[PDB]
């Protein structure tokens, strides 16, 4: 399983 | 922006969002039946907000479990709610993280996220979601972020935002909590823009110390939660006096993206009217935080309040005035203007006078240092990891939470100690 | 190898398999790789009944394994309160200190265990 | 005639263009659907040949909540529906979405809108702008449109009207950074720019009122006042100021530095009991005392660079040059260096007008003094310090970034107003 990374949601700013 | 699609997920995502309904629909004169019986048109207004022309709640009921859709079925207003909008298995999360996020929880998500579109699509314009959850789980912890993420991933310009009950053993002792809490809290930093931290320690405390209860129960902590809500919710729902959607509240109160984790407050507390020197006084206290964390150990960065009742509004901006300008020292000075004031004038059942208070302090720290603590001491004896690893987790996924959240904490003590 | 067979057994409270692995000479106190006995992995997951038993017949209470986990420590961290008594009852080291510095009343108190917390304290752990 | 189209810009701006055009329909004699029992106001409205005049006025929010009352109310015959524009969801308090993702959604629509008003005009002088400056539309949008009709205008003076942001009224965090962003990007777009200050406003209301929490309603009826006693000379034929143009002439002769102070007397409470009518000469010596300006600052402070005295109503040319004379002997009026130092004055001998059940007493003559004066830098600079103390932290900065604008246009901004500051430090240094 993929799991979510650190800072991946920053991405969206 | 108008419209609000609510989600509630797991047993704790759906009692609290059934006591949300319930309270709001009492607010709004919406009987249990989807009638509307109130007494002025002031209730209607933006009724839209939460309801879909007979008035019927925009709420999609989710769980992993059987059981709880009986129970909210036959609840107070369980029959306001779309037939259709009820989305259950029969499996189970069985307070698996890594079940809700990863295998239960991913086979059941479309089948959500096709009434979530269904509702989305029928909405004027689109305010954003807002989804009731609690973290030490497995449906709305695992199940909850991964339909988070899902809603992102689709609605990537709306608003997510979140009640989020955090574990305390003073409520339920198991110990996978702040495993579930972990790992959902990763989540949370990366993919909601505002969330409500609704601290079960701080539940209990109040209930147990407050209201001088010996043995809350759900119910008990439930009616702290269904009145914070109602509060936080009132400018959204009540005609204002204030033009603003969810965007324009996220925008004021978060200036760091990750730190978007909010301590609600309520005044007065309740399972004689106070005046406003008393509403002002008992909003600030830490007796009347919903998240355990004590705001004089920090600062706040940004601050709404929101009054209920006919009122004096010079005897509130001066009560809040003198408690900044007493208090200068715990509240950042870089962020100017950051206490704002808000008031409606139509207070909520059972009271005269009311105010909900909305923090983003860095006091809020110490509530993740707490459930950090606790994940530290299970994880590092490796207790029970198999039941995540097992379900196809990565462990590293474990690690990469913890490491997330421990971030949040030094972001947060950095402004805390932040001059200007 | 019994050894093994025994440790997965009372990780999984299979509590015949326990007595038969026994009866066949199984080692009471084998250790996983980690230094794990089959004392810490039913103190562990809440086994009672196994519990009991491998101590009837010499487990060592105060193993510890690699990280310094004695089977009160993970007692007292998971929150098995009768096992916590049983491990006292038969020595346990209440002062027992891991690798990272923790007593069983610490990791007790971290996690909120308050009775297993109290019977600590009235078996003489520090604070 | 020498027509002029008034555009209002956001919540702020489309609600004092509701209070603006009220006021002008009353000075007039227009009824809200138009009627009425080659005429100069004739400028600011078109004339059907029914008798129906219209007002050249655009009204455009990203929301519709506003303007919907517009459309409802008791107005909702007298604009064109197609005047009044509205989006579906707003800026959200912030500029670059007002700027960039939303505002450019809607900015052709718009501008297809003003495009059918100008060519109503046969001699179009220019555009009036109402905005806030710390809404996400008034601001972010209005530097959009203002850009914009820079180009399809060119040669087109540009007015504006901005309300400055106050605590005591309804700020909010994000708005310091709003208003340097808005004040960048519009500097080279507006050859003159009038600012009200919130706190002035509120100040005024609560003192010489006794509105102890002044209303939008209150606030927007006395802004309308000031604004009205600018706008006179447009619609009354004046000779002083009679075209847009006449204003950059009049107030600015430093470009960059095109923000006049306006001070308004006399304020007065229709509550108040008999008394008599103020002369002239006090209605000019109020023009000197702070408490009577659109801005809060120390004009003892500041050198002026050009000044021009709006009077209204019962005015007889001698008793100004009179009053004017007194406060040459007695005030201490400094200009900077190279600025002629006449005072220029206009009269319009119309009764000044009020709402009828208002706040405001009807009085027998008003003036509007606009000063460009350095002391309005102290405006500027409060609002600086408070985008400083965020920006420092870059608080609130991802919310921009995020809606299609880069970090670097913070700096570029706040770099231009601290170049500002320094045109009113250089103007007026001894
Ligand atoms: N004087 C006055 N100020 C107003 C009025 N309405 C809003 N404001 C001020 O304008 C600023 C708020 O911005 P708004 O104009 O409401 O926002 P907007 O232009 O609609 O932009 P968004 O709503 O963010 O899309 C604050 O500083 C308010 O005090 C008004 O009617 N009169
Ligand atoms: C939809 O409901 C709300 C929306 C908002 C605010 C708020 O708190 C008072 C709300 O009630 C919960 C708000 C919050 C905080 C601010 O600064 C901390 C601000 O600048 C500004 C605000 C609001 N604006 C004002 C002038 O209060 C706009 C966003
Ligand atoms: N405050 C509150 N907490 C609850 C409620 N129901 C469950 N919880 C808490 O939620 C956690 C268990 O999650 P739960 O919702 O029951 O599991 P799920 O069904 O998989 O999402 C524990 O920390 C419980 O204390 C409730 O009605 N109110
Ligand atoms: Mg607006």
């Amino acid at each position: 399983q993929p799991f979510l990374k650190r800072g991946e949601g920053l991405a969206r700013f | 922006m108008r419209e609000i699609v609510h989600i509630q997920a797991g047993q704790c995502g759906n009692q609290i969002g059934a006591k949300f309904w319930e309270v709001i629909s009492d607010e709004h004169g919406i009987d249990p039946t989807g009638s509307y019986h109130g007494d002025s048109d002031l209730q209607l207004e933006r009724i839209n907000v939460y309801y879909n022309a007979k008035y019927v709640p925009r709420a999609i009921l989710v769980d992993l479990e059987p059981g709880t859709m009986d129970s909210v079925r036959s609840g107070p207003f369980g029959q306001i709610f779309r037939p259709d909008n009820f989305v259950f298995g029969q499996s189970g999360a069985g307070n698996n993280w890594a079940k809700g996020h990863y295998t239960e929880g991913a086979e059941l998500v479309d089948s959500v996220l096709d009434v979530v579109r269904k509702e989305s699509e029928s909405c004027d314009c689109l305010q954003g979601f807002q989804l009731t959850h609690s973290l030490g789980g497995g449906t709305g912890s695992g199940m909850g972020t991964l339909l988070i993420s899902k809603i992102r991933e689709e609605y990537p310009d709306r608003i997510m935002n979140t009640f989020s009950v955090m574990p305390s053993p003073k409520v339920s002792d198991t110990v996978v909590e702040p495993y579930n809490a972990t790992l959902s809290v990763h989540q949370l930093v990366e993919n909601t823009d505002e969330t409500y931290c609704i601290d079960n320690e701080a539940l209990y405390d109040i209930c147990f110390r407050t209201l001088k209860l010996t043995t809350p129960t759900y119910g008990d902590l439930n009616h702290l939660v269904s009145a914070t809500m109602s509060g936080v919710t009132t400018c959204l729902r009540f005609p204002g006096q204030l033009n603003a959607d969810l965007r324009k509240l996220a925008v004021n109160m978060v200036p760091f993206p990750r730190l978007h984790f909010f301590m609600p407050g309520f005044a007065p507390l309740t399972s004689r009217a106070l005046t406003v020197p008393e509403l002002t006084q008992q909003m600030f206290d830490s007796k009347n935080m919903m998240a355990a964390c004590d705001p004089r150990h920090g600062r706040y960065l940004t601050v709404a309040a929101i009054f209920r009742g006919r009122m004096s509004m010079k005897e509130v901006d001066e009560q809040m005035l003198n408690v900044q300008n007493k208090n200068s020292s715990y509240f950042v000075e870089w962020i100017p203007n950051n206490v704002k004031t808000a008031v409606c004038d139509i207070p909520p059942r059972g009271l005269k006078m009311s105010a909900t208070f909305i923090g983003n302090s860095t006091a809020i720290q110490e509530l993740f240092k707490r459930i950090s603590e606790q994940f530290t001491a299970m994880f590092r004896r490796k207790a029970f990891l198999h039941w995540y690893t097992g379900e196809g987790m990565d462990e590293m996924e474990f690690t990469e939470a913890e490491s997330n959240m421990n971030d949040l904490v030094s972001e947060y003590q950095q402004y805390q100690d932040a001059t200007a | 190898d019994l050894g093994k067979k025994l440790l997965e057994a009372a990780r999984a409270g299979q509590d015949d398999e326990v007595r038969i692995l026994m009866a066949n000479g199984a080692d009471v106190n084998a250790t996983d790789a980690s230094g794990l006995t089959p004392l810490h992995l039913a103190a562990t997951y809440g086994h009672l009944e196994i519990v009991e038993v491998l101590l009837k017949h010499g487990a060592d209470v105060n193993a510890i394994d690699i990280m310094g986990s004695t089977p009160l420590h993970l007692a007292a961290l998971i929150g098995h309160l009768e096992i916590v008594e049983v491990l006292l009852k038969h020595g346990a080291d209440v002062n027992a200190v891991d690798t990272w510095g923790d007593t069983p009343l610490h990791l007790a108190a971290i996690m909120g265990h308050l009775e297993i917390v109290e019977v600590l304290l009235k078996h003489g752990a520090d604070v | 005639m020498r027509e002029c189209i008034s555009i209002h810009v956001g919540q702020a701006g489309v609600q004092i263009g509701n209070a603006c055009w009220e006021l002008y329909c009353l000075e007039h004699g227009i009824q809200p659907d138009g009627q009425m029992p080659d005429d100069s106001f004739n400028t600011f409205f078109s004339e059907t040949g029914a008798g129906k005049h219209v007002p050249r006025a655009v009204f455009v929010d990203l929301e519709p909540t506003v303007i919907d009352e517009v459309r409802t109310g008791t107005y909702r015959q007298l604009f064109h529906p197609e005047q009044l524009i509205t989006g579906k969801e707003d800026a959200a308090n912030n500029y670059a979405r007002g700027h960039y993702t939303i505002g450019k959604e809607i900015i052709d629509l718009v501008l297809d809108r003003i495009r059918k008003l100008a060519d109503q005009c046969t001699g179009l002088q220019g555009f009036l702008v109402f905005h806030s400056f710390g809404g996400g539309t008034g601001s972010g949008f209005t530097s959009l449109l203002m850009e914009r009709l820079s180009v399809d205008y060119g040669k087109k003076s540009k007015l504006e009207f901005s309300i400055y942001p106050a605590p005591q009224v309804s700020t909010a965090v994000v708005e310091p950074y709003n208003s340097i962003l808005t004040t960048h990007t519009t500097l080279e777009h507006s050859d003159c720019a009038f600012m009200v200050d919130n706190e002035a406003i509120y100040d005024i209301c609560r003192r010489n009122l006794d509105i102890e929490r002044p209303t939008y309603t209150n606030l927007n009826r006395l802004i309308s006042q000031i604004v009205s006693s600018i706008t006179a000379s447009l619609r009354f034929d004046g000779a002083l100021n009679v075209d847009l143009t006449e204003f950059q002439t009049n107030l600015v002769p430093y470009p960059r530095i095109h923000f006049p102070l306006a001070t308004y007397a006399p304020v007065i409470s229709a509550e108040k009991a008999y008394h008599e009518q103020l002369s002239v000469a006090e209605i000019t010596n109020a023009c000197f005392e702070p408490a009577n300006q659109m801005v809060k600052c120390d004009p003892r402070h500041g050198k002026y660079m050009a000044c021009c005295l709006l009077y209204r109503g019962d005015v007889v040319p001698k008793d100004v040059n009179a009053a004017i004379a007194t406060i040459k002997t007695k005030r201490s009026i400094q200009f900077v260096d190279w600025c002629p130092t006449g005072f220029k004055v206009g009269i319009n001998y119309q009764p000044p007008t009020v709402v009828p059940g208002g706040d405001l007493a009807k009085v027998q003559r008003a003036v509007c003094m606009l000063s460009n004066t350095t002391a309005i830098a102290e405006a500027w600079a409060r609002l600086d310090h408070k985008f400083d103390l965020m920006y420092a932290k870059r608080a609130f900065v991802h919310w921009y970034v995020g809606e299609g604008m880069e970090e670097g246009e913070f700096s570029e901004a706040r770099e231009d107003m601290a170049a500002l500051e320094k045109d009113y430090e250089e103007v007026g240094v001894d």
